[PDB]
């Protein structure tokens, strides 16, 4: 998929970066069903800053 | 004064709406809590998680209007 | 005159309370010498009273039954009747100064946004900066008619969205 | 960058890894395989244990300071800051 | 082997830190993300115990946290003296005590706060000041306006030195735990020296300058007209004059023969009705008193050698049959946790300041004090208010050490533990006896106020009508009376006229008066008494639950300041000794509040007013108004408030002020009394995109505040409101009417 | 008896399970994460639905999710 | 001194003497034009 | 592994005897009694308020709820790594000794252990409960 510090979109809508843009840290190549990657800069109301996502969830840009 | 008065019954007015409308809109769901619905008009609380769930519920919000309404009749 | 409101320029009142308020004063001030610090200053008063009362006269303030200066919402009763430097000037000052420092603002948070450490910047701020955007915060209207013209105002439908919209 | 020698169940695998990245991101780009699950500080799945060098591993949330001070490191969230030594794989360990 | 332990330069000196927020603390010190960054930092800025784990560096730090404190108290001071020297009439109310209102303020001629710079006697024009600076400086005898000024310049220089003082031995010289820890030591130094010599060098300075000064004073001698005290010094030939007894000088005192100095050491007892004020000998032989017993109580304990006393050993000797280990390890504990002791001082120190209003007003010191009602007033309610909240902070701090500090294994079977034990049938009792009283004591005037709305004032509990007669206070009351004949043959008048006896007047003013007791006061003891009871009931569940309960036996895990624990098994809602002590501060301001109404009151109605009779201020009308609530809120309240709803146009016209702005602040809190912060954050969500949408977001993520600091900003404006409301009130109508 | 659910996103860090006061937790055999571990509730009767392990899962929505149904004792937390 | 310079560009002090710089600029026009009602 | 059984004759640690002890729901419904065997003895702290000593080996103590006996559990497990073995009991004299009884811990993947509850998807996946409507009670859509 995409690659490692890339940056995508998020949309997942049960995200909070939904309708954000995220950085690809890594895809996984295994058969998980979300191995995108992805970081953040602000964090969300769990003050966490990246979150797993399948590939449709993001989008480069 | 007759011009003051008015004034702030339009502004009580505006008050009462707002609230009411935003705990009506957004009883289908929120950012903080997207799955509102599931949860029926009326329930206490999702707890203090997340910082802190407090008067969360659209039910909660029309009990908050209440007084305002008061206030301005 | 508008509304039935006569000039407290003409009106009674307005120099039945002014009097009464110098009433007031003299009675205050009959228990000192002359010389008394607060002797002049109720002297000073009242010189303040009765000159701030001239300027109200000379202003041709419509002052009703109270004597008591009330004023008109109109911009076309305004200007036909020769008020304006009441409500329109100021309403027009108020609102450019505040275009100005909202406009000024947005251009430090902007400035700042296009940073690596927003949050440090947020918390102590670039001086000079702060110095320039005040100093170039003048032209804000035409600035933002300019921006608004090239739509470079807003921003596009890509902000966060609640699930239910 | 870190000279970060992995003591493994399969051997020793000294790595490269910057200032900037973390332990496990470093031994994956490597070809490593190292066990993890969270990847974001919070479990014991990437546990190491730091046998000599140092780590900032600052943001990590799940273990304690006598855990640390015993050399146990989040490999997930770990950067090197000096030339270290790791034995992987170590979640039995810690518990 | 007690002596001197401190350690060189421990922390260096830069503004490195200064730049660096959150230094002190861990996860602060990561920097701000969202809003709350900020609000916690400021939280436990001053939390020394969360700063690290050093028992000696805590020490330190709050050693040098008192340093900072002692200065800021002597800024105070000093600029309190400073605009006295500068800004003030005292010398114009020295010529005149009896008509001149002691002011020291005085503001700009501006916009229009000009106005209050009213008339308060010789040509001043100002604010009366009711703090009594005046009567005190009389007291101490204060003459000229240059003393004043050397007094706040000196004030300067003191509060310089303790700054520099908390910054040498912070960053220069940290002392040692072993030195800290010198308990008995640092007892006998205090308890002797400090006490001691301070009374004594107070008794000298009244000895030899006041009661001369003041002396003259009440002779009538012109101020500018007295000798200067170091000429008084000087010149032991004016003192034998005043007392021939200093013509002989020390000699007898070293021959005992201290019948001859009677002259100045009295046992009057009552005022100088001249002056309303203590017989000065009478003051002066009290202080000499209590600073020889201070002196010899200060050699109690040993420090260095063979001779002294083992607060562990008396302590350990001292247990009895129903009580198992009795007083042991206590010794262990308090040599170890800081809030033990904060708490206890805090209590204790409450308590005193209550005791210290009560007795002020009971016989006024200060010359021509009496006289100023409202000075009266406003001293006792500041010092009552200032000795609740000591209490509550005492509470609070106990609780925190219990959390914190606390520690089963040390303590195996002492008062403590049998407290742990049996305390569920000990708060029992407690809410039993609580709502006892409650009931009893309001039912009595509600079924009064019943019986009046019913036209059956026959059946009311009236001092006319069913009584309840403090037998007790009045029979003692008279035993006061009545001691001096026998059971204090050295005596020349009681204490106090409320002992019963006759008026003083000074100025026509009721200086004092005997004052009785009826069933009215009865019903407003006992009101009080319920009240405190209620106040002491939340108090003790919040500390004896604190680390656990039935419903959370892991309670002490949480921490002591925690929201709740979700809506879980019922809804954990407000379950910490936190929210104890909240609701705490809440019964307080009640109880404190009633108990100021009824001093007011009766002071108004039976005490106070003009002698010609008594031109009773309301006439006595408490003494039948007080049975009916109905009586008390429109005589007393609805009555009284003439004077502040009318003040405008005056220079009292700020009272009113003031009045409605606390009113609004008052109900501003209630909106975080009763809010929820998972609704703010759902408005807060709203406004922000509202405000991405114009690209405005700030980084700092907006939050709302936890529930524990929505509680603690609610309650502070509450509190703030409630008291500022009653303090307009009452200053606006006793400038008014007295 | 309040209701207790798992959802995909479980990484098994067993925060959940290390949470849960009451033992209404415990961790299987998975295969859907790198974890190969699942969050399981056999004991949700338990569950007064405290939350803590709601709390605890770090997921982003929680591989988990509590829902407070009917009361008994047990559900109440009564030891009376 | 670096040091000091930081801590002023430290963020509540000049939120201060801003405010405090605004508020002197408005009472001393006060002072000098005392009274205004139009223009 | 096998399951256990309760012996009621163990010597229960040193304790003075509290007022945060059992009620009528112990003789009416039912109580937990914990066991676990200490290395030495040793002073601890009672979960409903008080210190009290342990014995060597055999201990035994009994309590209404389960909450008590898991924090218990987590004090003892975590500050003396022992592990006790807690069942359930009735008025009946029936025993269950069960609260955290699985041949091991649940901390730890275990075969055997068959899941449950757990929806095999995303939580994103549910329906509207306008779908749920008109049950046989109120059931959430989560239910499903
Ligand atoms: C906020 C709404 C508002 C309201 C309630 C009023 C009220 C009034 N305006 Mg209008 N006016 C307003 C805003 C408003 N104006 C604004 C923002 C402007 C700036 C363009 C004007 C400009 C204006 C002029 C130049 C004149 C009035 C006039 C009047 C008065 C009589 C006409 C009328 O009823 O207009 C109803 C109000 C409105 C329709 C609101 C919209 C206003 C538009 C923009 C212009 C309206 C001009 C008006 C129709 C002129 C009528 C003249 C008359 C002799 C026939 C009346 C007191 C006349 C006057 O002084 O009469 C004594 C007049 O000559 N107004
Ligand atoms: C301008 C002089 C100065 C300077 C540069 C420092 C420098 C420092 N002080 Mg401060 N401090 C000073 C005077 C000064 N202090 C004074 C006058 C006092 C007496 C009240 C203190 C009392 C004091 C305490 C009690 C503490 C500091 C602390 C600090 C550190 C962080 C400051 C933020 C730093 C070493 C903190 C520190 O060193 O934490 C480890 C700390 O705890 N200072
Ligand atoms: C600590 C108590 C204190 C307080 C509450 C005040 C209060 C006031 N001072 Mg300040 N002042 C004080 C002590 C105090 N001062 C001291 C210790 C100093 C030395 C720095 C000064 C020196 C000072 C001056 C020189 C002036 C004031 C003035 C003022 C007024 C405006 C500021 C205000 C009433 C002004 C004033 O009184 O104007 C009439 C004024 O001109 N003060
Ligand atoms: C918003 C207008 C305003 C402004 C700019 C000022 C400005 C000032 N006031 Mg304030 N003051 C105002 C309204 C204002 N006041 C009001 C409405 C009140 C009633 C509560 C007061 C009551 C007041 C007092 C009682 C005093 C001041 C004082 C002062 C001066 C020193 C601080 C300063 C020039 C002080 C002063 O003049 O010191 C000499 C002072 O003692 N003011
Ligand atoms: C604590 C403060 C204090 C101080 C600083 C002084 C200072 C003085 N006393 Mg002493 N004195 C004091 C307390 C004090 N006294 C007390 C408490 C008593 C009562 C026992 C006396 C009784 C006393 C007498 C009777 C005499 C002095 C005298 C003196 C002076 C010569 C020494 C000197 C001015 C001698 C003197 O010259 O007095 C004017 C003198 O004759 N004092
Ligand atoms: C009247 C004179 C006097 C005498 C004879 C003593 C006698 C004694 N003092 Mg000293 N002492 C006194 C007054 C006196 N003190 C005063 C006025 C102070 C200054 C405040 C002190 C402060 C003081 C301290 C702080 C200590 C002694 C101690 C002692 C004892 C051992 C040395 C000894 C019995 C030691 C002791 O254990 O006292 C109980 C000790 O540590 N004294
Ligand atoms: C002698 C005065 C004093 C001192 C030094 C402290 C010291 C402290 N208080 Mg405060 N506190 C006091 C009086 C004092 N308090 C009083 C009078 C009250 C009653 C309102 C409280 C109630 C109180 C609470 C409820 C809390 C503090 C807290 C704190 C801590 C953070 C600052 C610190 C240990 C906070 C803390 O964390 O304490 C450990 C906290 O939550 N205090
Ligand atoms: C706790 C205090 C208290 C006490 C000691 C009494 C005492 C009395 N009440 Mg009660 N009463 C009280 C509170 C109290 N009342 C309250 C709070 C109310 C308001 C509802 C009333 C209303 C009330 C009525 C209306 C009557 C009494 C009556 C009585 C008598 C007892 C029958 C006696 C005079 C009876 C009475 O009048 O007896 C002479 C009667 O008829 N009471
Ligand atoms: C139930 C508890 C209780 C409490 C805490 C108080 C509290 C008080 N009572 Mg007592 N008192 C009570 C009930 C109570 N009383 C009742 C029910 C009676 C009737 C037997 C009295 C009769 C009584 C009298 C006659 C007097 C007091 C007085 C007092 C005060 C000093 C003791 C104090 C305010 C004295 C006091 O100061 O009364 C104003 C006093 O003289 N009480
Ligand atoms: C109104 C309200 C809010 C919303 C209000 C909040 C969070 C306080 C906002 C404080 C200020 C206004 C925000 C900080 C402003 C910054 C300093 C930015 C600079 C502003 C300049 C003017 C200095 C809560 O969050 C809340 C939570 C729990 C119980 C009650 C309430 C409650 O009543
Ligand atoms: S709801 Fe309560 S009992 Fe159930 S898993 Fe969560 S924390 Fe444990
Ligand atoms: S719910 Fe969260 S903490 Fe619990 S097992 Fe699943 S991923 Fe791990
Ligand atoms: S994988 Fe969870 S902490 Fe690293």
């Amino acid at each position: 998929g995409p690659k490692r510090g890339s940056l995508v979109k998020i949309l997942r809508p049960e995200s909070y970066w939904f309708n954000q843009v995220g950085k690809v840290v890594s895809v996984d190549q295994s058969g998980v069903r979300y191995p995108v990657v992805v970081r953040f800069e602000n964090q969300n109301y769990a003050g966490v800053t990246t979150n797993n996502y399948a590939l449709d969830e993001v989008v480069a840009a | 004064g007759d011009f003051l008065v008015h004034h702030a019954i339009a502004l009580g007015l505006h008050t009462t709406t707002l609230i009411l409308v935003k705990g009506a809109l957004d009883a289908r769901g929120s950012k903080l809590m997207p799955d509102k619905k599931d949860f029926g008009y009326s329930f206490p609380c999702d707890g203090p998680g997340r910082g802190g769930t407090c008067d969360i519920s659209a039910y909660d919000a029309f009990y908050l209007a209440v007084f305002w309404m008061l206030n301005t009749i | 005159d508008i509304a039935g409101l006569t000039p407290c320029s003409e009106s009674k009142a307005y120099a039945k309370l002014e009097k009464k308020e110098l009433k007031t004063l003299e009675k205050r001030l009959k228990q000192y010498e002359a010389d008394s610090a607060p002797a002049v200053a109720l002297k000073a008063t009242m010189e303040r009273t009765k000159a701030r009362f001239a300027n109200y006269a000379k202003a041709g303030l419509l002052c009703g039954n109270d004597g008591l200066p009330h004023l008109i919402a109109d911009p076309g009763l305004a200007l036909k009747y020769g008020h304006a430097g009441e409500v329109f000037i100021p309403t027009f000052g108020f609102l450019y100064v505040a275009g100005y420092i909202g406009y000024v603002g947005r251009q430090y948070l902007i400035a700042v946004k296009g940073e690596a450490k927003p949050t440090d910047k947020e918390i102590i701020i670039d001086v000079p900066l702060a110095t320039k955007l005040a100093w170039q915060g003048a032209g804000w209207p035409l600035a933002a008619v300019q921006e608004l013209q090239r739509g470079t105002l807003l921003e596009k439908e890509e902000n966060i969205t609640v699930s239910p919209r | 960058a870190y000279k970060v020698t992995l003591k493994t169940p399969s051997g020793d695998k000294t790595i490269e890894c910057p200032a900037d990245t973390y332990i496990l991101d470093a031994a994956e780009e490597a070809g490593l395989d190292l066990p993890y699950s969270c990847r974001a500080g919070a479990c014991s799945s990437c546990a190491g244990k730091v046998a000599a060098g140092t780590v900032d591993q600052s943001d990590q949330s799940f273990l304690d300071d006598a855990q640390m001070g015993n050399g146990f490191v989040l490999t997930c969230v770990a950067y090197p800051t000096s030339d270290c030594t790791i034995q992987t794989h170590q979640e039995e360990a810690l518990y | 082997k007690v002596k001197i332990a401190v350690d060189r330069n421990p922390v260096e000196t830069s503004f490195e830190k200064w730049a660096k927020p959150g230094h002190f603390s861990r996860t602060l010190s990561k920097g701000p993300n969202t809003t709350t960054w900020i609000w916690n930092l400021h939280a436990d800025a001053h939390d020394f115990d969360s700063h690290t784990s050093d028992l000696e560096e805590i020490s330190r730090k709050v050693f040098s946290a008192h340093f900072g404190q002692l200065g800021i108290i002597f800024i105070w001071l000093s600029g309190m003296y400073f605009h006295g020297a500068r800004f003030s009439n005292y010398e114009a109310w020295l010529s005149d005590p009896t008509h001149i209102k002691p002011s020291a303020q005085v503001v700009w001629p501006i916009v229009g706060q000009e106005i209050l710079n009213g008339d308060v006697g010789g040509g001043f024009q100002g604010i009366q000041i009711t703090s009594g600076f005046f009567q005190l400086w009389r007291a101490s005898g204060i003459t000229s306006e240059l003393q004043l000024y050397t007094t706040a310049i000196g004030g300067l220089v003191m509060a310089a030195a303790m700054f520099f003082a908390g910054w040498f031995h912070y960053h220069k010289a940290a002392p040692k735990l072993e030195w800290f820890q010198n308990v008995e030591s640092m007892l006998n130094h205090h308890l002797g020296g400090l006490l001691g010599l301070g009374s004594l060098a107070w008794a000298g300075h009244q000895i030899h300058v006041s009661l001369p000064v003041n002396k003259l004073l009440d002779a009538g001698v012109d101020p500018k007209e007295i000798p200067l005290p170091h000429d008084l010094l000087l010149n032991r030939a004016i003192m034998a004059d005043l007392y021939p007894s200093f013509a002989k000088g020390i000699a007898p005192f070293f021959t005992l023969n201290w019948s001859e100095y009677s002259d100045f050491l009295t046992f009057k007892g009552g005022l100088n009705p001249v002056t309303g004020g203590l017989w000065l000998s009478d003051t002066a032989h009290h202080h000499v008193a209590i600073a020889v017993l201070f002196l010899v109580a200060g050699h109690m304990y040993r420090t260095n050698w063979g001779i002294g006393h083992s607060m562990k050993e008396i302590l350990e000797a001292h247990r009895g049959p129903f009580t198992g280990e009795g007083h042991v390890g206590l010794y262990e504990i308090l040599t170890t946790s800081w809030h033990a002791q904060l708490a206890i001082n805090l209590a204790l120190f409450g308590s005193l300041s209550i005791i210290v209003a009560h007795h002020m007003y009971a016989m006024p010191p200060y010359p021509y004090l009496a006289t100023d009602y409202g000075t009266q007033l406003s001293l006792f309610t500041h010092h009552t208010w200032i000795g609740g909240f000591c209490i509550v902070g005492a509470g609070a701090h106990a609780a925190i050490f219990m959390v914190r500090d606390y520690d089963p294994t040390n303590n195996y079977n002492n008062l403590l533990d049998r407290v742990i034990r049996h305390r569920d049938a000990i708060i029992s009792h407690l809410n039993w006896v609580c709502i006892f009283l409650g009931f009893h004591s309001f039912g009595l005037y509600i079924h009064n106020d019943t019986m009046s709305a019913l036209g059956r004032p026959q059946d009311m509990f009236s001092d006319t009508a069913i009584q309840l007669q403090p037998v007790f206070a009045q029979w003692i009351q008279n035993t006061h009376f009545l001691a001096p004949q026998l059971t204090a043959p050295n005596a020349l008048a009681a204490t106090s006229l409320t002992w019963g006896g006759d008026l003083v007047a000074v100025g026509g003013k009721v200086a004092m008066m005997p004052i009785s007791l009826g069933t009215s006061d009865f019903m407003v003891h006992h009101i009080h008494a319920f009240t405190i009871h209620v106040t002491v009931l939340i108090l003790l569940k919040g500390v004896l639950f604190a680390r656990s309960s039935r419903l959370i036996p892991d309670k002490a895990n949480l921490g002591f300041r925690f929201p709740c624990d979700g809506p879980g098994r019922g809804g954990t809602c407000q379950v910490s000794a936190w929210d104890h002590v909240f609701l705490g501060l809440f019964w307080m301001y009640n109880s404190l509040s009633i108990v100021i109404f009824h001093f007011s009151w009766k002071m108004q109605s039976d005490v106070w007013g003009t002698v010609t009779g008594v031109s009773h201020i309301t006439g006595g009308n408490f003494a039948q108004s007080a049975n009916t609530i109905n009586g008390w809120l429109r005589d007393f309240l609805w009555a009284q408030s003439s004077q502040v709803i009318q003040s405008y146009g005056s220079a009292l016209s700020a009272y009113g002020l003031i009045f409605l702005g606390a009113h609004f602040v008052w109900a501003f809190s209630l909106m975080f009394l009763f809010s929820g912060r998972g609704y703010w954050q759902e408005l807060i969500e709203s406004i922000v995109w509202a405000h991405n949408k114009l690209k405005v977001a700030p980084a700092i993520q907006p939050r709302a505040l936890s529930i524990t600091q929505g509680r603690a900003v609610g309650v502070a404006h509450y509190l703030l409101g409630g008291i500022a409301t009653t303090w307009s009130f009452f200053l606006a109508r006793i400038i008014s009417v007295g | 008896a309040h209701i207790v659910k798992i959802y995909d996103t479980c990484i098994g860090c067993t925060q959940c399970v290390r949470a849960c006061p009451l033992d209404v937790l415990e961790m299987v055999p998975w295969d859907g994460c790198k974890a190969s571990q699942m969050a399981s509730a056999p004991r949700t009767e338990d569950c007064v639905g405290c939350k803590r392990c709601e709390t605890a899962c770090p997921t982003d929505f929680l591989s988990v999710r509590v829902y407070l149904g009917s009361e008994s004792t047990r559900s109440m937390g009564l030891s009376y | 001194m670096k040091d000091f310079t930081t801590y002023l560009s430290t963020a509540p002090v000049i939120a201060t003497i801003w405010f405090t710089f605004t508020a002197g600029l408005l009472i001393e026009i006060n002072r000098y034009f005392p009274d205004p009602l139009v223009f | 592994w096998t399951v256990p059984t309760l012996n009621p004759d163990t010597p229960s640690p040193i304790f003075g005897g509290s007022t945060g002890g059992l009620l009528r729901k112990a003789q009416t419904e039912e109580f937990y009694v914990i066991t676990w065997e200490a290395k030495k003895e040793q002073i601890f702290e009672m979960p409903t308020g008080g210190a009290a000593i342990m014995r060597q080996g055999p201990n035994l103590l009994k309590f209404g709820k389960k909450e008590q006996c898991l924090a218990l559990t987590t004090q003892l497990r975590n500050k003396f790594k022992l592990t006790p073995c807690f069942y359930r009991v009735f008025p009946d004299g029936k025993v269950q000794y069960l609260h955290p009884a699985d041949g091991v811990y649940p901390e730890k993947v275990n075969a055997g252990r068959v899941g449950a509850n757990q929806n095999m998807r995303r939580i994103g996946q549910n329906v509207n409960p306008i779908k749920v409507k008109f049950s046989g009670r109120m059931m959430s859509p989560a239910e499903i």
